[PDB]
């Protein structure tokens, strides 16, 4: 009841990742759209055997605009205002009109490779609860 | 990267108090609303319990009004009690349309939180230099000595050894009641001649060129950049800069969203989707967020050199004037018909250092600013092509043979660019001659830095050109000094030799004060005095942090800034809002405006006791109680359409307020005005706008060829969308600093790998002004021999490399400045953490 | 009054991680663990699912395991991942069984959180003077600078060129792994005299005296308080300076609670409730206490004139040998027999400067301090009859003539008191001719102040008198400064003279740097030496905190304290102690010994490149990656017992840990020593301990009695129960500074009246010393003529009123000072909120 209780949430299968294409994702219910991404290198919050694959939502903390992943940079880029997201460094705003770096997910690989999402580390755009 | 761990923010409730709130920080002056409510209550996710009368246990679409990020959110104490606090954008302001910045966005968390902790940095009591360093004191006590020195040394030595830095900006650290209230202490109370303002170093205008002429800076509204055929943006970056006019306005005006008003505000015309012109030698976020939304074909990027916007502009002028693409019938009624003589120095001087530029008639202008597309293309180092095509889009007529309707934008980049006076007459020469000044889809403006709020007693006294404040400190000069809301000692010009001598002169009073005996008020006064007779300085600063320069004063003073106070100020459209009062003054800190009354009260006392009445009488109508008292006083006694204008009718109009100047009052409405000069009669004695004779004579400000000549990069300067000004909040905010602990210099990454630089390396940038320190950021769209460097900024001062040199009218010339770049040290570990990626959006 | 409003915390989870914490602060050394979990993860109100096993959804009980405060709960850094904390009290350990002080229980909401934006002061970057400002850089960049600076100097002056001010203590800012750190880098690598300690400017001993007569300060265990027939407290104020000690363990003995274990551990005695003396010229919340626990007349208040400690002591010692109420069985085996000759100059003087007293037999010291009933309470101000009801207290043998048994603890009442080598002799005495050291309920202890956490190399270098190394620098004399962890700006005795000329002597030197260049690092270097040649100083500030002293200082090294490292220390008792790392260091902050050994490293790299090759390999053997290094090398191979002791091992033993020395290790545990001397061999060649024959000779430093004379009011001087040392956490903690913003002075409301002075009024206190601050606290308890001033203070130090004066071996008489006292303001208006009523508990 002092914290947000957050599911322990089935995502995926490592299997089911490749490397730097998103899959797309809900957590921590269905109406949080956000992303897996392996990225081939270890990076900060990555999970797996290479500690490379990261969550984050993937609705810009700004005003709520889809973002769109650019494979060549490896960045979130928010067509709304022009923000830029790097999932390499903790999602941090490489520039934007946020006040947010990117709401980034807590990952658990599992023994079979299941991935599990136990938490977020920022406040998700549109609900005032990351729980609702 | 810096995450806040905030999983949930209290809800607000239906009855949570409602406050408009202007934005604290930028000249676009987007519209807010404050909502308090008691500490132990709180919003349910039910309609009938939240303040947005939605269901808030479901998700939120994309631009919801029913949402709010943990920096809206913050505990502060109002009425001497904590409430909960969200400070969000206002979706009903036409300004923003619920737009907030990265900056405006954070107002509740850069807010006083003894509850949570936020900006314990801010200042709760005066502090007095006495037993070894800085020691709290009573107001009575620190204005005492304030008085007691300051009235010495102007009765011993005149008027002219008090010193004076101040804001004279709008918003936070500024505004109506904050600049009348110093106003009328400094030249109503006082004649104070040794008066410098927070970004330039003597009493005078950023742009003399544009009045002079007729032209008031901020003509237009922001409508007019929705309704332009084409924006000319000249040194601005509006989207870090200017970031929700850019946003709300200029995308809707290059994406063809506006075509529909344009049609039905102005049919009897062709409208295709805007066009923009960027005048700017780097490529900012600004010109890729243009090309991104209206396409390459209709962004026109001319990368100047560095300080030849003049050249372009005057190469313009000849084509559009030699094609007839001109509204005759503008120039014929509207504008200055006589000829007049050149003065004799021209076109190397003007008639005086007052006067650097000829005002003229159009064709007497166009002859003396008269440049070849071959010339301004040597000069700028554009190509002929690019000259030509910015001239069609701004000259050549619309299918009917109609005008074609052009809004003209400069800030900093002019303004603090090569021959101000001149390079701003040649763009108004521009919108002039194109009857682009009082019309819809017209003006030749300022997109601005800080919201305005100026009101004060006539500035006759002081001169022009004024005193050049900066050199007499340096040279030794001035008994003492206060400062208001500036920090010299990182955004001055020649800011090394600034802090070197700053801090010699204090040094002197301060080792006086350390020996002598405070309790025995006196003795300590008159070893005051005694030192700065061998050159010391008295310096007492009034702020809301400790300053950087506050580390130099004697006696510091706590002020109060906006939202703990009310504020009225002005926005880059002339909308003038109340922002009312939300929470509570941190400690015993006042507003500025009831500082200087108390200031004023403590002169009349101290000067009635060394038996001067007379002198002590000038400073008598400082009564004030409240900021609104000083708002009457000052805007509705002095301000043009003042006395249609108070805080409760005021209030009643909202974040929309109204424009200025103020026509009338009717059932609960103050009557603005959406444009000047829609008469076509401008701001001179007989209403004509005059044109400027502006030739080109190189690189005008003292020792710029020779530092471009002897030195191997070019170190422009300016703003990061990120930081606020000299980060004086932002330097305990973990988000900004978390992003930039050293302040960025932009390279290309062919000029680090030819000088052994990496990403992140800590290198200082030197030459004859000075040295000074930034972390290397890998820039692809930096030219070579080219650098950005973050200006202001506490952890590497940009200043520290600008030279002393101003134009005639003592304007500082930052942006063109050049250095040597040398290796200090590898990537600090600190630097580890954060991204080096491109700021440039990629669809 | 401050108010967190937080009615809600995380609960500790049952698979919350436990780390063993000893509290960071003073000498008890209270036992907590600190619980850290995932942050996104909590425990529940179910007994399962919380680390108590308990229904927290039921009240909980008076003394309950099962809470903890706000102050106990943060979020912090571990391993790089944000982690909830509850730092929390341990029921379990024998000290404070689950007491905690306002200090201890404070120590989570003082650590460094981002999220939670607690102590954002912290140091994260090492700072340069460069460009006209403290600017961040790498450590690579600021060690090169400081080895650079410090190898030209000592080469071209010798090692007496470098001056260090450095901790000696334990706990937070020492321990057994800092003390070597930079105890083998001065000592072993160098050989420097000019050395001073936190608390005292010289390399000497607070207690020569009991150490010469060859009794170890800290002989007893903290049981014997629970167990004595009499407490003997001299200047202590153990509620407010040892409170867990005096809560836990002589509570216990004044209210009757320990004698159950008395007629246990001591059977064919009697026993009775314990009776307390103390002796302090201030009636303090410990005599309240006292009185209310154990009735007034099992509580004897010898409240004393200033300084005249040693009258007493000497006239108890007189008049207890005179009735035979000695242990002469003690005093025949353990003690010096074979008489020995007066020095030339005694009584006035001692031998030297080195040796103030003569060490001799029993009966030789009663003949050398005899004194009189009538005489010592003429002196102290005491009714004779109060001298003679002590004497019998501590002497008169219990029925059945059963020895008196008698715990004597003194702390810096006596050891910043008048005449501290004979003062201390003369306490001992009183032990040893009762039989009071090596027996239950005995011992003659500091009570302490820090907790110990000393091992560096032998000192024999440093001379006995030590150098003043403040006088040095006043005197213009040192090139380089190092300064670990302390600040004598708020704490040195003379201090106004001190930062008068320390800051004249850095300025010299930051002038020098602000006029050179820096990327010219050799260039630099040059003009640094060059400004140390004219009388300038180098100063290098390692702390956790931008400090007073640091505002003078040209570089400064952050560092991380207990909590961010491991770290060993001992408590008043010598229980040893590890405490686990539980979070990260604040930015790029590294622990002392680490600082230490980095900047060995950079000395040696620096000393070759200059060619000396000889002079490098000094500065060999700092290879430590962690403080288990340090640890290992320093206690493990040095310290007596050393050799048992391990991390590994003392984690095993937990919040209890051992007493040092260790005896052994077998079956998990490290076997300590409960009491020393037990066996009557002393710290002697010859292994009898000596008698001090210790004449009064009145107030003994220079200047004190002119002083006292002088000066209208005793400026008596010490702790505050809420404020931890100089407030260097606690002046970013809104609990205290909501308590104190200004350092309290305790006056006689009778003194106040008279002097025109109400509550809150801000006060000048001045003398011959210089000047200084305060906030008048109305305390109807203090006697008139008497005040007393909170140390240590940022916003009023009151060591700038105290001499220069110090005994022969450089003691600085802090308690003992004198001065005038009138009003610079009426009560500032931040005062209206605070209490002014008496700290003194009532029924
Ligand atoms: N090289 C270079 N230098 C530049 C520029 C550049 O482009 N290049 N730009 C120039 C320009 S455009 C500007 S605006 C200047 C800015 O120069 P400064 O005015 O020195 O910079 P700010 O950070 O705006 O300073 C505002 C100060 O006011 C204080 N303050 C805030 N609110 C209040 C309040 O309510 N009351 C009081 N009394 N104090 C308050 C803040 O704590 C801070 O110290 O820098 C100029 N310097
Ligand atoms: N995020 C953010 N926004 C702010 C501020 C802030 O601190 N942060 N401060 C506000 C204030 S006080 C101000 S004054 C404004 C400043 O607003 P701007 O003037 O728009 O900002 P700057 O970054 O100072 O400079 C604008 C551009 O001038 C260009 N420039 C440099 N030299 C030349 C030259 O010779 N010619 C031309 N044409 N361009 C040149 C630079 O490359 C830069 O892109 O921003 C305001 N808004
Ligand atoms: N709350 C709290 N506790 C602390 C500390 C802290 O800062 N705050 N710091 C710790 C440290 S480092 C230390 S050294 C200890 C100090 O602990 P103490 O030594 O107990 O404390 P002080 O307040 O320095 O002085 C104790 C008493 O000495 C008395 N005194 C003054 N002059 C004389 C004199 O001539 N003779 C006698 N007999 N008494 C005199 C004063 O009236 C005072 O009550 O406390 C430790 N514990
Ligand atoms: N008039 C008068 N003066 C006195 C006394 C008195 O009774 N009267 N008492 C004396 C006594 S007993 C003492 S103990 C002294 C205290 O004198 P100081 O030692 O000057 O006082 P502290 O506040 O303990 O200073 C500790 C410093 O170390 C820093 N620090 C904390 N943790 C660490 C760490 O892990 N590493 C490093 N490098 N720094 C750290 C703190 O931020 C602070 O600056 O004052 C003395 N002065
Ligand atoms: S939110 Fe504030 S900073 Fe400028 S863009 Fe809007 S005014
Ligand atoms: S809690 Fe800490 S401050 Fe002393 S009394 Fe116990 S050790
Ligand atoms: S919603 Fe992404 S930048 Fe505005
Ligand atoms: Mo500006
Ligand atoms: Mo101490
Ligand atoms: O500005
Ligand atoms: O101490």
């Amino acid at each position: 009841a002092a914290g947000v209780e957050y599911p322990a949430n089935r995502l995926a299968n490592i299997s089911e990742l490749t490397l730097n294409e998103p899959l797309d994702v809900a957590y921590p219910d269905e109406d949080a759209a956000g992303v897996l991404l392996k990225l081939g290198t270890r990076v900060e919050g990555g999970v797996g055997p290479d500690g490379d694959i990261v969550g984050f939502s993937t609705i810009c903390p700004h005003k709520g605009f889809p973002l769109s992943y650019s494979a060549d940079n490896k960045t979130f880029n928010c067509p709304g205002h022009f923000s830029v997201f790097d999932p390499e460094k903790g999602g941090q705003q490489v520039w934007g009109q946020a006040t947010q770096n990117l709401p980034q997910y807590v990952l658990r690989v599992a023994d079979n490779g299941d991935i599990f999402a136990e938490g977020v580390d920022e406040l998700i755009y549109g609900r005032l609860s990351n729980v609702l | 990267a810096f995450k806040r761990h905030i999983d949930r923010l209290p809800i607000i409730p239906a009855d949570a108090k409602k406050h408009n709130v202007t934005c604290h920080f930028c000249i676009v002056g987007c519209g807010y609303h404050a909502y308090t409510w008691p500490i132990n209550k709180q919003g349910g996710t039910d309609p009938q319990n939240n303040i947005f009368g939605v269901d808030l246990s479901e998700q939120q679409q994309a631009e919801s009004d029913a949402w709010y990020s943990p920096s809206m959110y913050n505990v502060v104490k109002q009425d001497g009690r904590d409430v909960h606090v969200v400070i969000k954008p206002d979706h009903e302001c036409v300004v923003n349309s619920g737009l907030g910045s990265v900056r405006g966005a954070r107002m509740a968390e850069t807010s006083f939180s003894e509850a949570r902790n936020t900006q314990q940095q801010r200042l709760t009591d005066p502090l007095v230099w006495r037993y070894g360093q800085m020691q709290p004191t009573s107001w009575d006590d620190a204005l005492d000595l304030v008085a007691r020195v300051t009235a010495k040394i102007v009765k011993e030595k005149g008027e002219d050894a008090l010193i004076v830095s101040a804001f004279d900006h709008g918003g936070a650290g500024g505004g109506y009641e904050n600049t009348w209230g110093t106003g009328k202490l400094y030249f109503e109370a006082m004649k104070v001649k040794n008066i410098r303002i927070h970004n330039r170093p003597a009493y005078n205008s950023e742009v003399h060129g544009t009045r002079d002429m007729g032209v008031g800076e901020l003509n237009n509204c922001y409508e007019d950049a929705e309704l332009a055929d084409t924006i000319v943006a000249v040194g601005t970056n509006a989207l870090e800069t200017q970031t929700n006019y850019f946003l709300n306005h200029w995308i809707p005006n290059l994406r063809g969203e506006s075509l529909g008003k344009k049609k039905e505000l102005m049919p009897e015309e062709p409208h295709e989707a805007g066009r923009i012109i960027i005048v700017d030698p780097r490529r900012t976020v600004t010109v890729n967020a243009c090309e991104q939304t209206a396409g390459a074909d209709n962004v026109l990027h001319l990368a100047i050199n560095s300080g030849t916007d003049l050249a372009l502009f005057n190469a313009l002028f000849t084509y559009i004037a030699d094609k007839g693409w001109v509204d005759r019938d503008f120039i014929d009624k509207s504008t200055l018909r006589e000829g007049t003589a050149r003065p004799p120095l021209y076109p190397a001087r003007g008639v005086s250092e007052a006067n650097p530029g000829h005002l003229s008639s159009f064709e007497d202008a166009v002859e003396g600013c008269r440049m070849s597309i071959e010339e301004a293309a040597e000069i700028t180092g554009l190509d002929a092509a690019q000259i030509i095509k910015a001239a069609e889009w701004i000259g050549m007529p619309k299918e009917g043979g109609k005008r074609r309707r052009v809004m003209f934008g400069y800030e900093k980049g002019l303004i603090w660019g090569n021959d101000n006076y001149r390079t701003n007459g040649a763009l108004v020469n521009l919108a002039l001659a194109t009857g682009n000044i009082g019309r819809p889809g017209g003006g030749v403006v300022r997109l601005g830095g800080h919201q305005e709020g100026y009101v004060r007693p006539s500035d006759a006294h002081v001169g022009r050109p004024a005193a050049y404040v900066d050199q007499l400190l340096i040279g030794g000069q001035g008994g003492v000094h206060h400062i208001w809301g500036c920090d010299h000692y990182k955004t001055t010009l020649n800011a090394h030799e600034f802090k070197r001598v700053y801090k010699k002169r204090t040094d002197m009073v301060k080792d006086a004060m350390s020996a002598a005996p405070y309790g025995d008020r006196e003795a300590m006064v008159n070893a005051i005095v005694d030192a700065i007779n061998q050159g010391g300085l008295f310096a007492v600063n009034v702020d809301i942090i400790p300053t950087k320069i506050g580390e130099a004063c004697h006696v510091i003073l706590p002020a109060a800034t906006s939202g703990e106070m009310n504020l009225t100020s002005m926005n880059g459209e002339r909308r003038m809002r109340l922002t009312e009062r939300y929470m509570d003054p941190p400690g015993q800190s006042m507003p500025d405006c009831l500082i200087a009354a108390r200031l004023a009260n403590t002169m009349e006392r101290v000067l009635t006791e060394m038996g001067d009445v007379g002198y002590a009488a000038q400073f008598k109508g400082f009564d004030w109680q409240t900021e609104e008292d000083a708002f009457m006083d000052g805007y509705n006694k002095n301000a043009h359409g003042g006395e249609f204008v108070t805080y409760e009718r005021l209030s009643a109009m909202g974040t929309n307020g109204f424009q200025e100047p103020a026509t009338g009052f009717t059932d609960g409405k103050i009557e603005g005005t959406q444009r000047l000069y829609t008469d076509g009669v401008f701001s001179t004695d007989d209403g004509k706008a005059r044109f400027m004779d502006a030739p080109w004579r190189g690189l005008q400000a003292p020792g710029k060829q020779q530092q471009k000549d002897s030195h191997k990069y070019l170190i422009n300067n300016g703003r990061a969308n990120v930081v606020w000004q000299s980060a004086y909040l932002d330097q305990e905010n973990d988000f900004v600093m978390d992003r930039f602990p050293y302040p960025f210099i932009e390279m290309n990454p062919e000029d680090m790998a030819e000088a052994g630089l990496k990403e992140g390396d800590l290198v200082e940038i030197y030459n004859d002004a000075g040295a000074t320190q930034a972390m290397a950021y890998p820039t692809p769209t930096a030219r070579r021999g080219e650098t950005f460097m973050l200006f202001g900024f506490p952890t590497g001062v940009q200043g520290n490399v600008t030279s002393a040199g101003t134009n005639e009218l003592i304007i500082p010339n930052y942006k063109q400045t050049w250095g040597n770049i040398r290796k200090i040290s590898d990537a600090p570990r600190n630097v580890a953490h954060l991204s080096f990626k491109s700021k440039e959006y990629q669809s």
